[PDB]
């Protein structure tokens, strides 16, 4: 079931998702993502960030 | 005798009230498990020892 606290959904493209931080499950390595979302309830702004591994 | 998300060992179960935003469950620096999150509610539950050191 979806918890009521869910804050962040992150995506790699090596198939594993992370909910709030934790890699709850993985896919097969993913080649294109397909989504269509929107939202009232998200204050101002929410955002979609597109990220690369750094130390 | 405790099997959560894969740590066992044996200790006293209890339901808190802290709000801790992300992750599954939390360990010490020994690697002891103190607490783990129903994936549910989001509900936080700390682990203790049965026994503890006297003098
Ligand atoms: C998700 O909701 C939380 C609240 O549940 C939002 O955080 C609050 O934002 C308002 C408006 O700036 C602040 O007054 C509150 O103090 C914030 N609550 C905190 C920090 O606990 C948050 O902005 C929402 N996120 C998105 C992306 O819309
Ligand atoms: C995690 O939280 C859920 C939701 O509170 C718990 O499921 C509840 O269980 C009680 C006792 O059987 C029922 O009365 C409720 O109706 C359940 N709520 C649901 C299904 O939404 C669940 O037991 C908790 N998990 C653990 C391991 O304690
Ligand atoms: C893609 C739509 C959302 C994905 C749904 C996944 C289903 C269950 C969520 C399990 C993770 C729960 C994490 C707890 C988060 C928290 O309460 O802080
Ligand atoms: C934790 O929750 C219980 C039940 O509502 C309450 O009696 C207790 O005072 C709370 N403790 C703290 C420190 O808020």
């Amino acid at each position: 079931t979806l918890p009521p606290s869910v804050k962040e959904i992150a995506i790699s493209k090596w198939g594993h998702f992370y909910i709030n931080g934790y890699n709850f499950f993985s896919t097969f390595p993913i080649d294109c993502i397909s989504f269509n979302l929107t939202t009232s309830t998200s204050g101002a702004f929410w955002t979609i960030a597109y990220t690369s591994y750094t130390e | 005798d405790y099997n959560i998300y894969g740590k066992t060992g044996i200790g006293i179960i209890r339901q808190t009230n802290s709000t801790l935003l992300s992750g599954l469950y939390y360990t010490s620096l020994s690697g002891d498990l103190l607490g783990f999150k129903n994936v549910t509610d989001g509900v936080v539950y700390s682990v203790t020892p049965c026994d503890v050191s006297a003098q």
